[PDB]
């Protein structure tokens, strides 16, 4: 039997599934450590590796990209977990080495590959404390080209009145996502600041792991793909909506939580986002 | 619980490893170049050490 992780229910993804919408024909790039394509609860449609010495994007020797991908798009069947957008076309864009680090140029090349291959959504469950002009230009180009770009806000927690949102989440063109638990409380590690945009579940999130396994992880890494998957659901229901419209629909229909410095606009609600008229609940 | 070590910035990666392992003997320590991008999972058992090209600590070490 399949299980629906609590976070998929919490963002109201099952309301889209019941309407018949599951992210069909929507192309989502998981720009990350690869995706294990042999996992029976994932279907990987394509991809590419930007890591010079690790040329297979369908081998995930880290485990992180596979977990992120299952939250986006684990298959709807009788096994494992169910993803937010279980019919999405999933692309493994490997930009992190097995050791769990990537050069800025590799992430940029992955973003460029996504643009060149007409991805509808990019998820980046990744970050660093500094920007670069080249990084900002790549995310700005993707958004100018029509791609919905979603990233983890960072796991820096608080630091008085300072923003702790990392890059590329901190760029205006990217939707920066923080983490809440099942009671809608901000996780203590979740980055904060005026750049925090929306929140999604990121505590004890069950998903797919390499070698046909499953497991619960924590992080703004886990929160980001709920939002990338929600963007795919919305596009499958409204295939002409632009990235601008998909972004506004998620922002304009959150359930407001606390102060925006800690919670941004609150928890996404993809049921409300995917209606024509938007308001907060 | 001690979970950040701002006093280690500018020290050698060797001294940072020793000090972190005194405070947190079960820590999983990972050394990476400063200015790289890393995945955003939060692991209470892990301490990343970001080093400059001289192998000195270039960012406050913290659990995560
Ligand atoms: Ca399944
Ligand atoms: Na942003």
């Amino acid at each position: 039997a399949q299980s629906v992780p609590y976070g998929v229910s919490q963002i109201k993804a099952p309301a889209l599934h019941s309407q018949g919408y599951t992210g069909s024909n929507v192309k989502v790039a998981v720009i990350d450590s690869g995706i294990d394509s042999s996992h029976p609860d994932l279907k990987v449609a394509g991809g590419a590796s930007m890591v010079p010495s690790e040329t297979n994007p369908f081998q995930d020797n880290n485990s992180h990209g596979t977990h992120v991908a299952g939250t986006v798009a684990a298959l709807n069947n009788s096994i494992g977990v169910l993803g937010v957008a279980p019919s999405a076309s999933l692309y493994a864009v490997k930009v992190l080495g097995a050791d769990g680090s990537g050069q800025y140029s590799w992430i940029i090349n992955g973003i460029e590959w996504a643009i060149a291959n007409n991805m509808d959504v990019i998820n980046m469950s990744l970050g660093g404390p500094s920007g670069s002009a080249a990084l900002k230009a790549a995310v700005d180009k993707a958004v100018a080209s029509g791609v919905v770009v979603v990233a983890a806000a960072g796991n820096e927690g608080t630091s008085g009145s300072s923003s702790t949102v990392g890059y590329p989440g901190k760029y205006p063109s990217v939707i920066a996502v923080g983490a809440v638990d099942s009671s809608n409380q901000r996780a203590s590690f979740s980055s904060v600041g005026p750049e925090l945009d929306v929140m999604a579940p990121g505590v004890s999130i069950q998903s797919t792991l390499p070698g046909n396994k499953y497991g619960a992880y924590n992080g703004t890494s886990m929160a980001s793909p709920h939002v990338a998957g929600a963007a795919a659901l919305i596009l499958s229901k409204h295939p002409n909506w632009t990235n601008t419209q998909v972004r506004s629909s998620l922002e304009n229909t959150t359930t407001k939580l606390g102060d925006s410095f800690y919670y941004g606009k609150g928890l996404i609600n993809v049921q409300a986002a995917a209606q024509h008229h938007h308001h907060h609940h | 619980m001690k979970t950040e070590w701002p006093e280690l910035v500018g020290k050698s990666v060797e001294e940072a490893k020793k000090v972190i392992l005194q405070d947190k003997p079960a820590a999983q320590i990972i050394v990476l170049p400063v200015g790289t991008i890393v995945p955003m999972e939060y692991r209470i058992d892990r301490v990343r050490l970001f080093v400059d090209r001289l192998d000195n600590i270039a960012q406050v070490p913290r659990v995560g």
